[PDB]
């Protein structure tokens, strides 16, 4: 007779893409460029829609209920419109909801795929959360007119941006210390970024701050140099600030730390000879 | 923004107290946050160890897996996780890893990568401490791995650490399988309240043992214990390394023969009929049965048993059968054991114990002058093993030599070349074996071997020094005994030279024909394996593959795999006669000459063994074909004479030296590899070597 | 009083290119710096022995 | 980098060197065993760019 | 390589010269020149003078 081995674990659907996603070298990082590249594919279209925006002929839920907005300072009252409200498109609705429900049912894919545990492990995880707290509200947006214009941090992709980067130069280079240096350099790329996008959007009820200025605010504010010529006058800007300056101690801090590991062994090990030279020195 | 200081200026004290208290609660800070840094620090550097812990919720559900080593490195994980996950019963377990020393540099990366981080946890501390078997949890765990650590420099006290280590996880963890990773054979008994005990020198020195009688054992008996999908090399343009990668995945598995689609069929039939006819139908070779009365395993119980529907069998197959879509010399015990629980075993005895005097070679005494083997003019070839300190695990080298069912006519005469005289104790043990000598010297000064009759030995087994194993680097453990046996391959290029080596690795340096540049096409084949993450990455060298290189390392799988198949250390154990059940058979080798070329195919030969002897064929060992005047021309003839010339003369001339005769002392073009249960369609070349489990003779 | 990450705010950039510049130059700060720092502080510990030197002019007189 | 690990042998670039020196250490406390350091590291060499071009300085005869 | 351990006699090839030596005495002291003593062996013994150990008074 004929006789085929491990037919038992192969034919099942389940297990068959459980090779696919986890146990398949090769494959793995297929599918994390396929992340990585499509969360800074959803982060520059965010830095898209603020910049094509111009908020001074009027802001409103969705359609036609659009009016001018205007500030002053002896009114301590914020105007909660521009903060939650902003008139993003039609197109970057649609090419952004794809990556939402593209992530969402990827993931929820990988939660049932890997759950051995209780599924304890896998929804405390903050990767989980983050994915879903700017992807579940850009789900449910489909449903109604008047919620497609809604704010939704999307911005904060680009942490799991760098997490899909660390994840891929765990395995492959495509140095050691360098593999390290350029993770450092990513969090502070995303933590500027946030910083960045974060006070633009809350500066929308006041300041108008444009997407340049909010810039070099976040960085004359993360090099602890504070000129004050652009600051935040309103609290929830404030709170930002503040915010984004407590999470920049606590996030930093863990990627020195691996670093100066790294900095001891940067010591030893230190020369390559390039493929390149070799074909012609 | 003052504490981060940032310090805007949109908001500022404008008032003197203000403004003092802002100076005030800066100065603060400058003295009271270095205090506390200070003290962090101190504690960042203790943060990089003892990291890890594995939380009581988890242990719940979890079914985690407890592996305490005493130094955990690379090769020794790497041999573990690719054995004990190659299971598709196990992909729910969790390591957990009690090693009391922190993570190796390049063991981080390994648990780092996403497959080994949600598998693998690792915490350091000690088994011996309870407040370490709390993290680990192992009052929950499944199964407790403790391996004794190979490269220490105190080998009988890296011994006690694991007895120790055994009654601290036994009485803390009593309903816990423990598993036991002895290194000497007298240490063996302490830990007999263990599950599954493996003891590295009485295994090593059994299947060092068996390549003397049959070739390459110790390649059998490491394929069958390493779980591979059987899928290693199938790309390669060479022949034998398609089906050599191939018949390298057959394992021994068992099954309850009412529920085996394989066997169901042969119940009421003898043992060897369905044998044959599964291999002939299905192609698995059903080595052994057990019988649900007793607890012990037969392998090849013979024609006269008949099957039962309560019947245990035991059959090499590529996969589980769930995972299948379709003078005189005087027979007794030897008196005098030399370690407790040492198994008794028929052998072959001489009527009176020979004394002391006349067990050694090269000085004679008052009953026999000869001083060397020319001079006992032995019938058969030798067997020279150059241990350096005779022990307790030599003496596992000579029984299966002796044992019973070896014909008497055929037993080899065993020279033990120590590099230290043997205790009274050792002799005391082999004193009653016959034709067993010995002789202080080394490996690798010429004249030793000489008189020992290195000339006419058919095997020089060399056993891993004790003194290097607890070298540093990898390749200077087996630096001097790979350059040693090198000198002998050019010397004596028709002996046959099974070496241990300390590390796996080291199998590079070992076969090294210069001229050849076939190392670097097993590279490649390796490569592919080490992209698929295989076990046998060893698997296709030319001296591994050969039988002719053996590390302790290939036999440590013979644990984590008896967690899934609590019979494998007992089928192990039993196909080298270390442990003898009664109507058990033994492992015995046959020579495929031209006389039985008529059997063409693998499947005839086994029609022909089970209606005739009842012979179980496990594999196939296969070679292939892979006055100023007249001194004037002396100078230019010894000028011109080649390095064989040279080294032939080198040789003779020691034998005219020492005495020896220079006659008789008149080359490897060959290839061999062992084919585990090959197809039955499978072609008999000649000067194959088929391994056999012949029924025991007093069945 | 910007290198020293001080910034008082009486004098500033106003206009986007110079406010690029004062991003730009604070990057690369954190570029060229660090580096410089790494073989100093290799040379910190250097300086704690092979201390000392006789001077030539020392010598003279002394 | 040694030159008994291939890893370090792909940096250096041994299959396209024209010419490889091995010297053995002279100030050892082993001067038997800094030989066979030697012998393996023109065994590693040889069998990782046979097309190479070998120089060993070997300390006993 | 092979040049060295030739001068040493390491190795031996048949045909191939030793190094030697010989002593300037005051009865060769008519052979003023180096070249003067390369003529005169090269024509009675054919020995090829490599160099000169030359002794002073320091
Ligand atoms: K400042
Ligand atoms: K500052
Ligand atoms: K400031
Ligand atoms: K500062
Ligand atoms: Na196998
Ligand atoms: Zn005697």
């Amino acid at each position: 007779r004929v006789q085929v081995e491990f037919y038992v674990n192969e034919n099942t659907f389940k297990e068959r893409l459980k090779l696919f996603f986890i146990k398949n070298q090769r494959s793995s990082l297929r599918i994390r460029l396929f992340n990585f590249s499509l969360k800074l594919l959803t982060c520059l279209l965010y830095i898209v829609r603020v910049l094509l925006d111009d908020p001074a002929l009027g802001i409103g839920c969705w359609g036609c209920p659009k009016q001018n907005y205007s500030f002053n300072d002896s009114s301590s009252e914020i105007n909660w419109a521009p903060i939650l409200w902003v008139e993003r498109k039609m197109t970057l609705w649609a090419i952004q909801v794809i990556v939402a429900i593209i992530s969402f049912l990827e993931t929820m894919l990988l939660i049932y795929l890997s759950y051995k545990g209780n599924i304890w492990e896998q929804i405390f995880r903050v990767s989980f959360v983050l994915e879903m707290i700017n992807t579940l509200p850009f789900i449910i947006t489909i449903f109604w007119p008047p919620l497609r214009n809604l704010f939704i941090p999307v911005f904060l992709n680009c942490w799991l941006a760098k997490h899909a980067l660390e994840n891929m130069i765990n395995d492959f280079h495509r140095s050691a210390m360098f593999n390290q240096v350029l993770i450092l350099f990513c969090t502070l790329l995303c933590l500027v970024f946030t910083g960045t996008c974060g006070i633009q959007h809350l500066e929308r009820a006041g300041e108008n701050l444009s997407l340049l200025t909010s810039f070099y605010f976040c960085i004359v504010t993360f090099s602890t140099v504070g000129y004050g010529d652009v600051t935040p006058k309103i609290w929830p800007s404030q709170l930002l600030v503040v915010i984004m300056i407590c999470v920049a101690l606590v996030v930093l801090p863990l990627q020195f730390e691996e670093l100066v590991y790294l900095w001891m062994e940067r010591q030893k090990s230190g020369g390559n000879y390039s493929r390149h030279r070799a074909q012609t020195e | 923004v003052t504490f981060s200081t940032v310090g805007y200026g949109d908001v500022t004290p404008k008032i003197w107290p203000s403004q003092l208290l802002v100076v005030i609660m800066i100065c603060v800070a400058l003295v009271v946050l270095p205090l506390q840094f200070e003290e962090l620090v101190y504690l960042w550097m203790e943060r990089q160890k003892s990291g890890g812990n594995y939380s009581r919720h988890r242990a719940q559900t979890e079914k985690h897996v407890v592996l305490c080593v005493s130094s955990l490195k690379i090769d020794l994980l790497m041999d573990f996780l690719n054995e004990f996950y190659a299971h598709p019963r196990l992909q729910d377990y969790y390591v957990v890893i009690l090693c009391p020393t922190e993570m190796d540099v390049q063991v981080r990366r390994v648990l780092q990568i996403p497959l080994w981080s949600q598998r693998v946890i690792y915490l350091q501390g000690s088994a011996l401490k309870d407040q370490d078997l709390m993290r680990a949890k192992m009052d929950n765990g499944e199964a407790c791995f403790i391996l004794s650590s190979r490269n220490e420099v105190d080998r009988t006290a890296a011994d006690h650490q694991t007895i120790l280590r055994a009654w601290a996880v036994k009485d803390f963890a009593p309903n816990c399988p423990l598993y036991v990773q002895i290194l000497k054979p007298e240490n063996k008994f302490h830990v007999k309240f263990a599950d599954h005990v493996v003891c590295e020198e009485e295994c090593k020195y059994a299947m060092l043992a068996l390549n003397c009688i049959c070739p390459a054992t110790s390649t059998l008996i490491t394929l069958l214990v390493h779980t591979s999908r059987g899928q290693e090399g199938q790309e390669s343009p060479e022949q034998w390394q398609r089906m050599y990668g191939r018949c390298s995945g057959n394992e021994v598995y068992h099954i309850r023969m009412g529920d085996s689609k394989f066997f169901r069929e042969y119940e009421g039939k003898s043992f060897t009929y369905a044998a044959f006819h599964a291999h002939k139908k299905y192609g698995v070779c059903l080595i052994g049965l057990k019988r649900e009365d007793n607890k012990s395993i037969l392998l090849n119980p013979g024609p006269r048993h008949i099957l039962a529907a309560s019947d245990t069998c035991f059959y090499i197959n590529i996969t589980k059968e769930e995972n299948s879509a379709f003078v005189e010399y005087v027979k007794g015990y030897p008196p005098n054991s030399p370690y407790i629980g040492s198994s008794p075993t028929l052998c072959h005895l001489l009527p009176v114990k020979a004394p002391f005097c006349c067990l050694r070679l090269d000085k004679g005494c008052k009953h026999n002058s000869y001083e060397d083997a020319k001079a006992y003019g032995f019938k058969n070839k030798l067997i020279i093993v150059s241990a350096e300190t005779a022990g307790n695990g030599l003496y596992n080298f000579i029984v299966p030599l002796r044992a019973y069912y070896r014909s008497r006519k055929e037993l080899n005469p065993i020279v033990l070349l120590l590099d230290n005289k043997p205790d009274h104790h050792f002799l005391e043990a082999i004193c009653c074996f016959p034709m067993v000598y010995y002789m202080e010297g080394s490996v690798d000064n010429l004249d030793s071997l000489l008189q020992c009759g290195i000339i006419y030995a058919d095997n020089l087994v060399v056993v891993d020094k004790e003194s290097t194993m607890s070298a540093e680097e990898d390749y200077m453990a087996d630096a001097k005994t790979i350059v040693n046996v090198q000198t002998m391959f050019r010397l004596f290029p028709s002996l046959s030279i099974t070496t241990e080596l300390t590390h796996p690795s080291n199998m590079r340096f070992m076969q090294f024909r210069a001229k050849d540049s076939y190392s670097l096409a097993l590279s490649k084949l390796e490569k592919r394996e080490r992209e698929n993450g295989s076990n046998l990455a060893f698997m296709f060298r030319l001296p591994f593959a050969a039988g002719r290189v053996f590390s302790i390392s290939m036999l440590d799988t013979l644990l984590y795999q008896s967690f899934v198949k609590d019979y494998m250390i007992t089928i192990t154990r039993l196909l080298l006669g270390l442990d003898t059940t009664p109507g058990s058979g033994y492992l015995c080798a046959m020579k495929i000459t031209e006389g039985d070329l008529w059997i063409r195919t693998y499947g005839r030969l086994f029609q022909k063994l089970c209606s005739s002897s009842a012979e179980i064929p496990i594999g196939i060992y296969r070679t292939e074909s892979h006055a100023a005047e007249w001194i004037s021309q002396q100078r230019l003839s010894l000028y011109r004479r080649s390095e064989r010339q040279e080294l032939s003369e080198l040789v003779k001339n020691r034998m005219k030296h020492l005495g020896l005769p220079t006659t008789g002392y008149d080359h490897q073009n060959t290839l061999s590899y062992v084919l585990i249960n090959p197809p039955p369609d499978t072609r008999l070349e000649p000067s194959d070597i088929v391994y056999l489990i012949r029924s025991d003779p007093l069945a």
